[PDB]
RNA sequence: UCGGAGUACAAAAAACCCUCCGAGUGAUUUUAAUCUAGACAAACCAGUCAAAAUAACCAUAACAUCACUUAUUGAUCCAAAAU
């Protein structure tokens, strides 16, 4: 027959992002006792030191996917007083744009009760949502 | 006939269900407000 | 159990087993959970589901019921619209 | 302080009853329960007293 | 499908645009049944599927309603890729 | 006499599956009265503090750090009273999944 | 089973086949005292009938 | 029985006695920071990462790329401090920060990020997506030079291809435009590789557009070894990865073994191994640019399968493993009536002899 | 009759007319569903958990919560209920 018709019906997709994009990947259900819950594929982590503000998107193994930091010269030279609410909003906007470039659209954010009621991170979340990045990662198919 | 009567009664009782639940909620709110007002009046008369 | 009756000399059966049990043709016996109608307001929903659910009997109780029941109740039964007709037989028993 | 066992039926027209423990010195019982016949959040009111 | 003369032309076009996922490269629409062990019941299911397809392609009152749970992700990714698509520079 | 009611059967509170045991989803890994082993990856927590595997794989036991929920007032207070170098450690039970999620099989070559 | 009976000649399709004919051909056995009400038809071998 | 610990205990440093003179942290955030700092250390006991795949821990990655730009650190720091001081001297910026009404030039931010620290972020995301795990299997590089790839949807619609983006085959049907900064003294090679989609060989990948001997920026005037082929992913197995790799070369490389014909519609010839390709051209080529994107199945893939490739469209499906059931017992004890349904072959009544 | 501690020091079980605490319920609203893998425990009867999927509320949780939370409870048959 046609040489191109060979299929090998057991197809192997080596892309690690494949199952996460189809939302059939294995979420890390579990602990329940410790915090935060590690049932996700990507997680937003905001670190607010006394000088700089650093927003990470981390995979469940702990590596850094995309980060937006006030320590970076691009935001440092364009923004004054990198500790403000405006600094958090700018970091959130930059991170949302970088996530759109990276092709990631869903992530989880689990702030503390005193952190979710703050002004800087409320506007950070608002900027992240307005930038196209939506939280509440979709439910796993056949969880 | 029994099936139609059951369906008719179910529809009739469901047509007033929002009104009944709103009335119950308002009654409970009124009772709580009355108890709170009585306690506030007692505290105000006892503090003087 | 009357092993030898007085009138016909046959082997009688106890009516309690047939009243509160069901025998499948595969040899299994069917029974209800004890206490599924007593004090439902005091029990959890999962416990009530377990009480309402049917259960089987092991080898010892199955042999006891077989001894206590006559072979008439061990016959093959073809009822009309029988719910347990699908459970009458056994499949994929690798023993 | 003695409790009371009260049987409450649905207000959705369908016949659906369930039992609840209550305090004797309280008012008539009225709650929002779940009715599986209509599969809805239904107001349930007290009608009968079963056990003390 | 194109040689099926027992259905109207608009119905054939609607079938071709809707059920193009099961149309072979030769244009032969293919239906499959697997549920029952009896070929009689399998053909009954195939014919029922064909009847449903004919009805849904012939009824002009079809609003083409779609679900939301399985399509929210597609809508969000489409919007987010359109955000990047909004670049307007002439090329080629 | 004076001491009554002291008879009560043991509740069989213990560890069921050890490290290296191949289990399936729903298998109870361990049961306990107080929090002795905490669930980790792919291990649920029943309302009676029992631990059951959520995925099919190999059971492992690891010593890990303890970061409690901010809503749990007692644990939060203990954490704030901990000295500057102290970090709580606990023993967690994990299940390493062995079976892949699925395989891409050919259905029809259309 | 009906096909087996017909092709082994126990019952003949040329004549009308009744429960009497099935009993005579030993295709089925009916015990009226056991509340049996006759013979029902199933579709176990409808593919090769 | 007691055993000696195999190394230092976690909380053996601080003194138990005189706790009131030892400072405490009163912040759950401080404790969380300390706990996550400690959790990343290589402890001697069985930890979570060892059992859940830290990917062999430390790996000495072979670096195949251009040297980093040599920048005067002292003068760079002086200029950055001067720019920061000049920005701080302004009073309107302080007023905007206080009043919470301040904006950022995101375009300039993106340009500066690409210029200074974009290569590292792109490299780490390519790690995360496994580009180096399948292209060289042991080697990571830093995408020093930028690479802006863009598909044209029409007259006024341009779809960019960023690191990890999702571009449909309808958008990727035509050849894209590639832009990068380079002087008119160097030679470049662009290679579009499909990592996933090979039907037969799992350890092999496809080529879609290979152009070599690119003088400077001008990609059109460079000779194309393999003509452009629109992406063709499978309907079932979706989200394949397509990577544009840009290599800088020194000599004028000519090859007759990797040359592809003008039609090039044979998948047997369209079978590639970037490892062997870089082994063959290791002396001159050095990777400097990389841009990968995801691609799923759409209606345009059927046309590519039928008209161009002259094959039937293969359709896949994500099948799940069958549920596990224990060995069926002769007499199940306290099992539900549905216990027999878990081992039923089919939901069809079977009459053996009747 | 049931639960907790030591006896019974480290997986489980383990007795005495052995040494001590108790339980035969209260308070509040989040009134807490159906179905079904797989498991704990157990002579039997009983007791326990529970992934996925469905109905109603955030479109992100629902195990009712607290009192050392573990015990706060009783099998058939039969009577009253009326689904
Ligand atoms: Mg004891
Ligand atoms: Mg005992
Ligand atoms: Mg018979
Ligand atoms: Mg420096
Ligand atoms: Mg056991
Ligand atoms: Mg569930």
């Amino acid at each position: 027959p046609v040489e191109n018709e060979a299929v090998a019906p057991e197809f192997t997709n080596r892309n690690p992002r494949n199952l996460e994009l189809l939302a059939v990947a294995r979420k890390e259900r579990g602990w329940g006792t410790v915090w935060p819950s590690r049932e996700f594929w990507h997680r937003l982590r905001v670190i607010r030191t006394q000088h700089h503000i650093e927003a990470l998107v981390e995979h469940r193994n702990g590596q850094v996917v995309v980060s937006a930091s006030t320590r970076e010269w691009a935001i440092k030279k364009h923004l004054y007083s990198t500790r403000n609410v405006v600094a958090c909003e700018s970091v959130g906007r930059v991170l949302a744009e970088r996530c759109l470039e990276a092709g990631i659209n869903f992530m989880v954010y689990h702030p503390t009760p005193w952190e979710a009621a703050s002004d800087s991170i409320k506007r950070l979340q608002h900027a992240m949502t307005e930038g196209g990045v939506v939280l509440r990662e979709p439910r796993r198919i056949y969880e | 006939q029994k099936r139609q009567a059951r369906e008719q009664l179910i529809e009739e009782c469901m047509a007033k269900m929002p009104q009944m639940i709103e009335n119950w909620r308002q009654q409970q709110q009124e009772r709580r407000e009355k108890e709170q007002a009585d306690k506030d009046r007692r505290a105000r008369l006892q503090a003087e | 159990v009357t092993y030898f009756s007085s009138r016909k000399g046959k082997r009688k059966t106890v009516k309690a087993v047939i009243y509160r049990f069901l025998r499948l043709h595969s040899g299994l016996w069917l029974r209800r959970k004890a206490g599924y109608k007593k004090k439902l307001w005091k029990k959890t929903a999962a416990r009530k589901r377990r009480l309402r659910e049917f259960v089987f009997c092991n080898k010892t109780q199955s042999k006891l019921l077989d001894k206590m029941t006559t072979s008439f109740w061990k016959r093959r039964n073809w009822y009309a619209d029988d719910p347990y007709q699908k459970y009458q037989d056994r499949t994929n028993l690798k023993v | 302080s003695k409790t009371i066992l009260v049987k409450m039926m649905s207000q959705a027209g369908t016949g659906f009853s369930f039992n609840t423990k209550r305090s004797r010195l309280r008012e008539k019982l009225t709650l929002l329960h779940y009715d599986p016949v209509v599969k809805k959040k239904v107001l349930f009111v007290e009608q009968k007293k079963i056990r003390s | 499908l194109a040689s099926a003369d027992w259905i109207a032309e608009p119905v054939r076009l609607k079938l071709a645009v809707k059920h193009k996922n099961r149309i072979n490269r030769s244009g032969e629409l293919i239906l499959t049944s697997e549920c029952s062990r009896y070929q009689f019941r399998n053909l009954a299911d195939c014919l029922q599927k064909l009847r449903d397809m004919i009805a849904e392609a012939s009824q002009p009152a079809k609003e083409p309603s779609r679900e939301d749970a399985e399509l929210r992700r597609s809508r969000i990714e489409n919007m987010n890729r359109e955000r990047l698509r909004k670049k307007r520079i002439s090329s080629a | 006499s004076k001491n009554l009611g002291g008879k009560s059967p043991g509740k069989r509170f213990g560890i069921k599956k050890m490290e290296g045991h191949y289990v399936h989803a729903g298998n109870i890994l361990a049961t306990q009265r107080h929090f002795r082993w905490h669930p980790g990856a792919h291990v649920g927590l029943g309302k009676n503090k029992c631990l059951y595997a959520l995925e099919e794989g190999v059971v492992r036991y690891t010593k890990e750090v303890y970061v409690p929920n901010p809503s749990n007032s007692e644990a939060v207070d203990l954490v704030t009273r901990l000295p500057q170098g102290a970090v709580l450690y606990k023993t967690f039970v994990h299940v390493v999944p062995a079976k892949p999620e699925g395989t891409f099989k050919l259905v029809a070559m259309l | 089973r009906l096909q087996y009976l017909i092709d082994l000649g126990r019952v003949d399709p040329t004549q009308p086949i009744d429960l009497t004919q099935l009993v005579n051909g030993r295709g089925v056995t009916i015990q009226p005292s056991k509340r049996d009400y006759g013979v029902q038809l199933v579709e176990e071998g409808a593919d090769t009938f | 029985r007691r055993a000696a610990p195999l190394g230092p205990m976690p909380n053996e440093d601080i003194d138990v006695s005189d706790l009131e003179r030892l400072k405490k942290y009163r912040s759950f955030d401080r404790y969380r920071r300390r706990a996550e700092q400690e959790a990343r250390k290589p402890h001697w006991w069985r930890t979570y990462r060892e059992h859940f795949g830290e990917e062999s821990g430390p790996k000495d990655r072979v670096d195949i790329g251009l040297p980093p730009p040599k920048v005067s650190r002292t003068q760079q720091l002086l200029e950055r401090k001067q720019a920061l001081r000049e920005l701080r001297a302004n009073v309107e910026e302080e007023r905007a920060a206080r009043l919470q009404t301040a904006r950022i030039p995101l375009e300039a931010v993106r340009a500066e990020w690409e210029r200074t620290c974009g290569p590292y972020h792109k490299q780490r995301l390519a790690e995360y997506c496994g580009l180096y795990r399948d292209l060289f299997h042991g080697a990571t590089f830093v995408p020093r030079v930028p690479l802006h790839v863009a598909y044209a949807v029409g007259e006024d619609d341009l779809m960019p291809v960023y690191h990890g983006n999702e571009v449909t085959p309808t958008e990727a049907a035509q050849a894209p435009e590639v832009t990068y900064e380079a002087d008119e003294g160097s030679l470049w090679t662009l290679l579009l590789t499909n990592l996933d989609g090979h039907l037969l060989e799992p350890d092999a990948e496809y080529v879609h557009w290979l152009v070599t001997n690119i003088p400077g920026n001008r990609v059109t005037e460079g000779q194309e070894t393999c003509p452009y082929l629109p992406p063709f992913p499978a309907r079932g197995s979706g989200f394949h990865r397509f990577a544009f790799l840009l290599f800088k070369q020194d000599k004028r490389i000519d090859f007759s073994g990797d040359t592809r014909p003008s039609p090039c519609y044979q998948l047997a010839q369209r079978t590639f191994h970037t490892f062997d390709f870089y082994k063959k051209h290791q002396d001159a080529m050095t990777p400097a640019g990389l841009a990968f994107f995801q691609c799923r199945w759409d209606d345009s893939v059927t046309r590519v399968f039928h008209q161009l490739l002259d094959m039937r469209e293969p359709v896949f499906e994500f099948v799940r493993p069958p549920p596990y059931h224990p060995k069926q017992k002769r007499f199940p004890h306290r099992q539900p009536l549905r216990y027999l349904d878990r081992y039923r072959d089919s939901h069809e009544p079977t009459y053996g002899i009747y």
